[PDB]
């Protein structure tokens, strides 16, 4: 079903990056409740600087947020934003994958090409054909 | 709610011996607020125009009164997490409840569905909805034919296309025939013709009209709009002719593109096997009269390829329960074929595709029930047919599933 | 409760969960309708009977309760029909009185007729020569427009949203059949080139500043080539986008939404401009005026604003209905607007002094459609009881009620010659109604005595694959497009 | 559960034929929310008045409480229609014929200019 | 000036969150990907904001490791203010 995984193909990659930090310096095998509980509070703190950056800078009348919109922002959720140049240069830092994409053949239809009819000139010539 | 599982929450927090007046109290405001939120996302799933009430109603539900859809966790700083949804806690009822950490990680993640995009079609021709797959759909007077003529030069056109003049032509015609969705009430005339094309078309075994045939019965079999049960009758043994007939041509050479002919036939059969099923009609009519083509005397060497192949292909326990108690039989044919001394006629190639055919069924059917010990000589109890290369067939097998 | 009509049940499923006070203290629209009076409209022939019922002082508690909590508005003439009355109730605050719907409307087009009101009225903005230009253009439309009738039925182009994994909420499609913007759950609108001709944006002000100006093609100059797709996403709302509304001269796209914002996107820069944040709850509709200019915008909080692109405040507040303000729609002369709502009552409000001049009552449920006639003197609601309820504006009698729809009327629309009027509901049909059989009749009484014309006023029904249509619109040429996001 | 067959009765007595698996889920985790929070404010309030047990006049309190701040409402009909008539007795501006676009002051639109930082 | 000194030594450095997913939630706010370093800070942030947690409650579970629960998170995210509730259903 296609209709689910467009947003299971973003959450399910939220669980991999908290199986992948629980594991950096810690916990193999954890409650099945206690993963949820913490991909829940993810997706929720990148929703947060979403929408408090956008208000950050549409409140100086600009349209797409600079540094100084967001180390405004992480301050108003206390981050203490100078201990992440530290965070970054792990040596147990790690990629999550990114989610595949459902049309991997892109163009596999060889179609059916059928052509009769032309149009009333009330019906532009940018509309569709008229069918067989 | 229930207020009995009020009391169990209170007990369960340190708030020990509540009446139940203080409990009935709990369970009427909390109710109330489920019931003005449910009320509350409706409007929501109203102006969605999606009728469904998603697990995103409730947290714009919850916002609108000015409560966190924060769930699982209360902030009672709310700086970090304010009216945001955090998308909910993907949890159920017959749930494990401990997962291994690891096992999060190496599974595969789910595709990313396509963007929206905007496509245009017609809805009505000037009151008139099309039949297009975007939307639902004294002397008596001279009658007319059923068929219109664009449906009638559609039929000729399709028809003369199928036979495969032009290979361009017929697999167009193939995906005409596998999704026009107003196939319907012509289709009695190409069951007509399907069915009398093979009947006098194996008078002289014409392999190419045959092979063009049965990839028009496979490309009528996959188009989901017709009925074709009414016409299922007439076209098996049309499908099961090709496959275990002589062949009135060259049987030696064009033996392969015949033996690839039986493969796209034994397609429809298979889906005339898998579709069609009732009690006791179809699949166990077939299985009987292939049972009695294979256990015939003296059978054409055509006729015992094909009438192999197909009791071959027909799944999982077929082979399991009936090719069992014949190797014997089927050893005993090959010998002759190999005393000869004459290779004039066709029977040392039929003996050989037999063999090869059945070998390869025979190993699964070992590699499936039993472990992979003493592939050596263990199959000398079985006259000794395929022996150590059916045991590599059986490894090469367990490789495959490995890399699965 | 139980023996109430069965149009009442979804106001009273609301009263059985008020039971305290302090619910009821804030429901707001049940504190509203404590305070206000139900009109109650009743012939002088059967008031006589419930007056010397009530006049005496065998009851004298419940004649207490109607003069204190009931208007009742005494009409002379013959006592209405079950199917007569069932017709014209059904809203809090029903039947409103005759004495709102006689002030003077001036329904009629602007530039005799006397129905007209006149040009400097309302202050409307001059017409351009690039707005001139576009007149002339649309009257070569008007050349090739079919007659349409009873017997020349449309063509109807359905533009379904195909994936749309994101629920779409909000369909607009520019006067010509150029653009059509979708408003979406996921907080943005995306603009779709439907003619063959790729969305371009205007060059950089750098690119600007080399090339001079008057050289009598500088709208095509200034086109940047560099960006031209066949989709823009315009992204700026917090929240799902549930209006959309182009401007007639197809830039100034508007768009509503949860937040509580109306904004409004270019498609010269394809940016956000302006957010007009006068509501703080949804604002669920937005229209630009028919002459650009002024835009109404209606919201949860039972108001309608009138904005005007200029100011960052309103210019009017229609604040008259006790419940959202569903739809918001201006009149052809955008000397009026009518804004249906929650509360099943349908009003019209003068731009000028921002008074209701009509309420028109007689939907069972939300309404969640209005459209105008082209001639200005009719308009036709849709609601969610499945009724099309067409209604006079220099009468405002309905003369007539469409009753073919199962579900939520959702898309109404009118032909540009007015001789059809058609609805989409999300029963996944498109119904064509003879709007020129329904207005051929057209007081002292408030009622025509309407017929069940529904059956000979149906030209055809049209069901569409599992698909709510969710907008209607009909091409200068008379073509009927339709936009649905396939479910 | 049980706890979660009386919700689907409160869904159904409001009308709401067709909903989520996981609506039901998160009203219950609301309504366990909004009661360990009474709750919890009860035996605080209770711990004021010095008393053991915390009886009904400290979830009395406890709830005109709670619902003073967390659950708001729309402005009411008598403070909306008093700024309306303030609103719209003002009468209507006339438009300058050749301004432009027409907009707001530049301190009330979002049309700056915009600025990012230079990669290096 | 040290944290722009930081950024812009991130055009390598792929972070533990992707930015196909970071991106994801920034564009369902209304942040968009002008500058794929920028997705990659707010990817960081939202990284230390987690692994100071799990941080935390480890030395909860010391003094009770090799197990996180939910009696583990509560008193770790006590002193951050959050009351987190058990399911209890």
């Amino acid at each position: 079903n296609p209709a689910d995984n467009y947003h299971l193909a973003r959450r399910r990659t939220l669980q991999v990056v908290v199986s992948s930090l629980l594991t950096e310096a810690g916990f193999e095998s954890a409650e099945k409740a206690s993963v949820e509980t913490l991909t829940e509070m993810l997706q929720s703190y990148i929703s947060e600087i979403g929408r408090s950056a956008k208000s950050y800078c549409e409140h100086t009348a600009r349209t797409q947020p600079t540094l100084s919109d967001i180390v405004v922002t992480l301050v108003e959720m206390g981050f203490n934003v100078d201990t992440l140049p530290a965070y970054a240069k792990r040596s147990q830092r790690m990629v999550i994958t990114a989610p595949p994409v459902t049309n991997q053949p892109v163009t596999p239809k060889a179609l059916t090409a059928g052509q009769n009819r032309p149009h009333p000139p009330h019906i532009p010539s940018h509309f569709p054909e008229f069918p067989d | 709610l229930p207020s009995e599982s009020m009391k169990v929450v209170a007990e369960s927090m340190g708030i020990a011996q509540i009446q139940e007046e203080t409990c009935q109290l709990l369970t009427d405001e909390v109710s109330y607020r489920i019931k003005e939120i449910a009320q509350d996302a409706l409007k929501f799933m109203h102006m969605g125009k999606r009728q469904k009430l998603t697990t995103s109603d409730i947290d714009y539900a919850l916002k609108l009164k000015n409560v966190e859809p924060l769930y699982g966790f209360h902030a009672q700083e709310f700086i970090p997490f304010r009216f945001a949804s955090g998308g909910g806690r993907e949890l159920y009822f017959y749930e494990e409840k401990e997962v291994d950490l690891s096992d999060i990680i190496n599974t595969p993640l789910p595709r990313v569905p396509l963007d929206v995009c905007l496509k245009a079609h017609w809805l009505s021709i000037e009151g008139c909805q099309p039949a297009i797959p975007e939307n639902p759909p004294r002397l008596k007077p001279r009658s007319i034919h059923e068929l219109s003529v664009e449906q009638q030069l559609y039929y000729k056109e399709i028809t003369e296309a199928c036979v495969g003049s032009c290979e361009a032509k017929r697999a167009e015609a193939l995906q005409s025939i596998a999704t026009d969705p107003g196939l319907y009430q012509m289709l009695p005339r190409f069951s007509t013709f399907i069915s009398e094309g093979v009947r006098v078309n194996v008078v002289q075994n014409n392999l190419a009209l045959l092979i063009y045939l049965m990839r028009m019965v496979k490309a009528l079999m996959d188009n989901p709009t017709l009925y074709l049960e009414k016409y299922v009758h007439e076209l098996i043994p049309a499908v099961m002719t090709c496959i275990v007939s002589r062949q009135l041509c060259l049987r030696p050479d064009v033996d392969n593109h015949w033996a690839l002919r039986d493969f796209a036939a034994r397609l429809v059969a298979q889906i005339c096997k898998h579709f069609s099923t009732t009690t006791n009609n179809i699949q166990s009519r077939i299985t009987k009269t292939f049972t009695k083509s294979w256990v015939d005397e003296k059978t054409p060497w055509t006729t015992r390829y094909g009438s192999i192949a197909g009791l071959a292909e027909l799944g999982h326990d077929v082979i399991k329960t009936l090719i069992l108690p014949r190797l014997q039989q089927e050893g005993e044919r090959i010998r002759s074929v190999l005393d000869g001394p004459v290779l004039s006629n066709i029977d040392r190639i039929g003996a050989d595709h037999v063999q090869s055919l059945l070998l390869k069924h025979c190993a699964p059917v070992l590699a499936k029930l039993r472990p992979p010990p003493d592939n050596q000589d263990a199959y000398r109890a079985e006259f000794g047919s395929l022996g150590p290369l059916l045991c590599s067939q059986v490894v090469k097998a367990r490789a495959q599933a490995a890399l699965q | 409760h139980g023996d109430q009509e069965c149009y009442y049940q979804d106001d009273l499923r609301v009263l059985s969960s008020l039971t305290k006070k302090e619910h009821m203290k804030g429901n707001e629209t049940m504190l509203d309708f404590r305070t206000s009076k139900f009109v109650l409209r009743i012939s002088r022939d059967s008031y006589q009977l419930l007056k010397r019922h009530l006049q005496e002082k065998q009851n004298n508690q419940i004649w207490n309760i109607v003069q204190e909590h009931l208007y009742i508005d005494i009409f002379d003439g013959m006592p209405r029909s079950k199917q007569q009355i069932d017709a014209m109730v059904g809203s809090l605050a029903g039947e409103a009185k005759r004495e709102a719907n006689k002030s003077k409307v001036f329904f009629g087009l602007l530039k005799q007729d006397p129905n007209a009101p006149p040009q400097n009225r309302i202050p409307l903005p001059e017409l351009k020569d690039s707005d001139k230009l576009d007149k002339i253009m649309n009257m070569k439309e008007t050349t090739k427009r079919v007659r349409l009738g009873p017997d020349c039925l449309p063509s109807i182009c359905f533009y379904t949203f195909l994936n749309a994994y994101q629920g779409l909420t909000a369909v607009d499609v520019t006067d010509d059949s150029s653009l059509i913007a979708g408003g979406f759950a996921d907080s943005t609108v995306r603009v779709w080139s439907v003619t063959p001709k790729k969305l371009r944006s205007v060059k950089q002000a750098s690119d600007l500043s080399l090339i001079d100006k008057e050289s009598d093609d500088v709208l095509e100059r200034i086109m940047d080539e560099k960006t031209a797709s066949e989709l823009k996403i315009l992204y700026g709302h917090s929240g799902p986008v549930y209006g959309a509304s182009f401007s007639p001269d197809r830039n100034y796209l508007l768009s509503s939404s949860e937040d509580g914002t109306v904004r409004l996107w270019s498609l010269q820069t394809f940016t956000c401009l302006v957010g007009y944040k006068g509501h703080n709850y949804p604002v669920w509709d937005t229209q630009f005026s028919p002459y650009g200019y002024y835009f109404v915008s209606g919201g949860h909080d039972r108001v309608a604003r009138l904005w005007a692109t200029d100011h960052y405040q309103p210019l009017r507040i229609f604040a008259g209905h006790l419940a959202d303000v569903n739809c918001t729609r201006f009149h052809p002369n955008s000397n009026y607007v009518a804004t249906g709502s929650a509360d099943r009552t349908v009003r019209l409000w003068d731009v000028l002094n921002g008074n209701c001049v009509r309420i028109f009552t007689g939907h069972k449920g939300p309404i969640h459609s209005l459209t105008f006639s082209p001639n200005g003197r009719f308009l036709a609601t849709g609601a969610t009881d499945g009724r099309v309820l067409l209604w006079d504006i220099g009468h405002g009698l309905m003369v007539g009620e469409l009753k073919g729809h199962t579900d939520t009327v959702c898309s109404l629309r009118f032909s540009r010659d007015g001789e059809i009027l058609a609805s989409g509901s999300m029963d996944n049909t498109v119904r064509l109604w003879d709007a020129i059989k329904a207005f051929e009749d057209l007081t002292a009484t408030g009622h025509i005595n309407l017929p069940e014309n529904s059956q000979e006023l149906l030209l055809g029904t049209y069901m569409t694959k599992s698909t709510p249509v969710v907008h209607l619109h009909f091409t200068r040429r008379n073509l009927v497009l339709a936009a649905g996001a396939y479910s | 559960p049980k706890d979660a067959q009386m919700m689907a009765q409160i869904l159904k007595d409001m009308g709401i034929t067709e909903y989520e698996p996981r609506v039901i889920n998160q009203m219950l985790e609301f309504a366990f929310r909004y009661v360990t929070t009474i709750l919890d404010d009860a035996k605080i309030y209770s711990s004021h008045a010095k008393k053991a047990t915390v009886d009904a006049d400290d979830v009395r309190l406890a709830i005109q409480c709670r619902a003073d701040q967390s659950f708001t409402s729309p402005p009411p009909r008598d403070f909306l229609l008093d700024i309306a008539r303030q609103r719209n007795q003002t009468p209507l501006p006339l438009i300058k014929p050749y301004s432009g676009p027409r907009l707001p002051p530049d301190r009330y639109c979002l049309t700056a200019p915009n600025y990012r930082l230079k990669s290096l | 000036t040290p944290l722009v000194d930081f950024l812009m030594q991130l055009e390598d450095y792929t972070p533990t969150i992707p930015d196909a997913v970071t991106g994801y939630y920034l564009n369902r706010a209304g942040f968009e990907a002008s500058d794929p370093r920028i997705i990659r800070l707010i990817s960081l942030a939202a990284q230390k904001f987690i692994s100071d947690i799990a941080n935390d409650a480890l030395q909860h579970c010391k003094m009770k490791k090799y197990t996180l629960t939910m009696e583990d998170l509560t008193p770790a995210l006590s002193e951050y203010g959050i009351n987190v509730k058990k399911p209890h259903y």
